[PDB]
RNA sequence: UUAAUAGGGACGGUCGGGGGCAUCAGUAUUCAAUUGUCAGAGGUGAAAUUCUUGGAUUUAUUGAAGACUAACUACUGCGAAAGCAUUUGCCAAGGACGUUUUCAUUAAUCAAGAACGAAACUAUGCCGACUAGGGAUCGGGUGGUGUUUUUUUAAUGACCCACUCGGCACCUUACGAGAGGAGUAUGGUCGCAAGGCUGAAACUUAAAGGAA
């Protein structure tokens, strides 16, 4: 029985917070008989199976946990990844647009004023969403992750997320009505040739006198 | 932009999360989230016509307490912003004078005491 | 100990449990969540994946294989790189059925540079 | 008050409390629910003690 | 301070305060003049002559050592250019870009840079025409 | 006559995801050829539509086509802006730095003119001719120092510290004449509008509906 291991590097600024919580991380992983190591010299965190490990798939969740911790997700939130329902998704957004200003403004649109748009999406989708640089890292149930991807990608294609927030609220009330389960919900939802050589310059008045 | 329910939910999302499907409907919402939500709504309507001094009044606190409360809250904001800055996290924009509204703002009801900003510095 | 290769393809809408020989050219047993459930909504469920793995595991024991290397993957490409719920449940079911799990690897198709238009 | 405004349980119980307090004499009026907070005071209860009622009935100076 | 650019650099040479020859310099002034004439005969420009003398012959400045500039020394000996050295290099650079634009007609950047170079030629040519160093009829290309 | 901490040109080692033309690679997608197996596969909140025992989806090997250049990717670099991210070669061009090289006022701002050139949807910053700074970072240069490095094959860097010039930003500071909103009411004007079961009126009139 060979040992399956995963290792993830983390930034140096994130070292201080990992040192404090590593006892909690060790305790959480010990419940599944998964051993972990925190190397501050190399700046890496490793998770490895043991001979007492019984769940074959837990190492994959343990790998996701250390990845989340490296990306500045707080441990009380990240430790939920060990649960079967929860999953982690990373959405690229750097490739949708080519104008820097248009990229920045649309990304802010995802956050919204005071973070209101982002918080509303998290509440409706039950997902933890964190917008970083050219990517959006979202964690939560698989149904929520699927919804978050649509909103994030649509935002970068000029669809205001406020439409998606409204759509999710309407879909939720419809999900609680049994009569309209079969019927389509769309009606309720809101709707000369180039010359290489320059032309000559107009001479200055002094040039004319010369 | 003119949907009252949708706009209300977006503005009130921070209070509802702090004091918790999410119960955002008025009939469903109970507890502190109800009391804070009603007050938040009533202040918004009163801002248009009510005089600035009269509508909002910071609760009376001694100086050595309030100055201490402001200092600790500002330190939390700086830590929050530095941690986001050193990471890649994108944060909502805040005007220069105003304090950023971190999660601790909503839970601790800090604004009723310290206020949105230091008025003395804003006036000058 | 005769070794196979269990190729699990866990999409958000379905889960394939496919066991083959080490080369991969010879299919031994392919079972899907859709064949083990009656409704289209539950194909992606962990339960449907669990039934699929048990059917595959029994067939693998018939032919002679007793251990398998796991190669799980997601839809990949321009879409999600995260395996769905079924893949994780399918992996557990193979172990409980008794087949030895040799090695687990994620082989999701990751494009260097997607076919997505910047414009 | 923290129960939702249209709750039948909320409306029933607030009325029962207003009924009982008015009957005791602690509350002068039954119209407003805010009286349970603003107008419920020790002075209101002391104002129903036997000496005070004798005074208001002019049985004593 | 750059014209046709946003750079504000100040890199330059700092001529020493004293205007007399260095004490350690112990070569005849006439010998320096002959060296200048020889290099000009070989085809070196006045700017390049000063570099060689300064680098290898200890001539800190031709004016300080000999009392006359390199340009005046050469002209006294019959050596003088067709056109001022700075104008000579501007024209050569314009020619090279025009040659490149001939082979590469899609290089819009080179087209932009050529406008800047020809503009520099016109401003520089106009100055020399005013001072009469350049004949009044002279026109670029 | 100086040789402006004005301007130009020259030379030296450099710097760059600046431009043009070729060239190289990468996994992904689509298609195709074989290839093992067999009943579903994609998609949705459900479906519908689409493919499928002529083998779909999935598996292995291989080929072709178009696009793109992930992670590294930064409040970093280059470009006048729009913009620019694989390798190598060529073609010119450019910035800063270094210079005891050269011209000698050749300059600054500029209406006209010339070159290049679905989208928005919560934002915001007193301004200037203007003082002294701090941390970090990019490029160049000088000096110190001792670790990586290494030796008469040629090349010959990385890190630490101080100083300095020029950039992208951040955080602070001294100085300055820099010369309508929210509502209410309506004996006016213009529109929109009430009612009585339908059939059914010149007809107290059928069948069938409506209400009950
Ligand atoms: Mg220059
Ligand atoms: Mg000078
Ligand atoms: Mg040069
Ligand atoms: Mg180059
Ligand atoms: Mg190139
Ligand atoms: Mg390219
Ligand atoms: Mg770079
Ligand atoms: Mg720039
Ligand atoms: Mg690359
Ligand atoms: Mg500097």
């Amino acid at each position: 029985a060979e040992e399956s291991s995963f290792m993830t590097l983390f930034p140096k600024y994130r070292e201080s917070y990992l040192k404090t919580i590593w006892n909690d991380v060790t305790r959480a992983l010990d419940k599944h008989n998964i051993a972990c190591v925190l190397d501050l010299v190399e700046g890496s965190m490793t998770v490895k199976t043991t001979r007492k490990t019984y769940d074959p798939a837990i190492i994959l969740k343990a790998r996701d946990l250390i990845k989340l911790l490296a990306r500045s997700v707080p441990f009380p939130q990240a430790v939920k990844i060990l649960q079967d329902d929860m999953a982690c998704d990373v959405i690229k957004i750097g490739n949708f647009v080519t104008n820097k200003e248009r990229f920045v403004k649309r990304r802010q649109r995802l956050v919204g004023p005071n973070g209101n748009t982002l918080k509303a999406l998290e509440l409706l989708t039950k997902c933890y969403i964190l917008v970083q640089g050219n990517t959006v890292s979202a964690m939560g149930p698989f149904k929520g992750l699927k919804e978050v991807r649509r909103v994030v990608e649509d935002c970068m294609k000029n669809i205001h997320p406020i439409y998606h927030i409204k759509e999710l609220m309407i879909k939720r009330e419809l999900a609680k009505r049994p009569e309209l389960a079969n019927e389509d919900w769309s009606r309720f939802l809101p709707m000369k040739v180039y010359t290489p050589f320059p032309p000559a310059q107009l001479p200055r008045k002094v040039d004319l006198e010369i | 932009q003119n949907d009252l329910e949708l706009q209300q939910f977006l503005r009130e999302s921070h209070l509802l999360s702090a004091f918790n499907g999410i119960v955002y409907q008025d009939d469903q919402v109970i507890g502190k989230a109800r009391s804070r939500t009603l007050e938040m709504r009533l202040n918004r309507l009163s801002r248009v016509n009510g005089h600035q001094d009269k509508i909002n009044k910071l609760e009376k606190v001694p100086m050595h307490i309030r100055r201490g409360m402001i200092d600790k809250h500002v330190k939390r904001i700086k830590k929050y912003e530095q941690e986001a800055a050193e990471g890649g996290i994108v944060l909502s924009k805040v005007k220069k004078g105003q304090f950023r509204k971190i999660e601790s703002t909503y839970k601790k009801d800090i604004e009723r005491r310290i206020g949105g900003s230091i008025k003395a510095r804003d006036k000058e | 100990q005769v070794f196979g290769v269990a190729r699990i393809y866990a999409s958000f809408n379905d889960t394939f449990v496919h066991v083959t020989d080490l080369s991969g050219k010879e299919t031994i047993a392919r079972v899907t969540g859709g064949m083990k459930v009656k409704a289209d909504r539950d194909e992606s469920s962990p339960y449907a994946a669990m039934l699929a793995a048990q059917d595959v595991a029994a067939k693998c024991k018939e032919v002679g294989i007793t251990a398998v290397h796991v190669k799980i993957r997601a839809t990949g490409g321009t879409r999600t790189k995260t395996p769905g719920p079924g893949g994780q449940a399918a992996l557990r079911a193979l172990a409980r059925s008794g087949l030895r799990i040799g090695r687990i690897e994620d082989v999701t198709p990751v494009p260097s540079d997607s076919t997505r238009k910047k414009g | 008050s923290l129960l939702p405004p249209t709750d039948p349980f909320r409306r029933k119980h607030e009325q029962l409390l207003l009924d009982k307090l008015y009957a005791m004499g602690v509350l002068t009026t039954k119209s407003k629910i805010s009286d349970l907070e603003n107008k419920v005071t020790v002075s209101a209860i002391c104002r129903r003690r036997l000496p005070v009622i004798m005074h208001r009935l002019k049985m004593a100076e | 301070g750059r014209m046709h650019s946003a750079g504000k650099g100040i890199s330059s040479s700092a001529i020493p305060y004293s205007r007399n020859a260095p004490a350690w310099f112990k070569l005849s002034s006439e010998s320096v003049i002959e060296q200048i004439v020889k290099y000009a005969r070989k085809g070196l420009t006045p700017s390049q002559i000063g570099v060689l003398l300064r680098d290898a012959h200890g001539v800190t400045q031709a004016r300080v050592i000999t009392g006359n500039k390199i340009m005046r020394i050469l002209k006294s000996n019959g050596l003088a250019p067709e056109i001022p050295e700075d104008l000579y290099y501007l024209i050569k650079k314009a020619v090279s870009v025009r040659k490149h634009l001939e082979r590469n007609r899609k290089d819009k950047d080179a087209k932009f840079r050529l406008i800047l170079i020809e503009s520099r030629i016109h401003r520089l040519a106009r100055y020399y025409r005013t001072v009469a160093v350049l004949p009044p009829n002279w026109k670029y290309e």
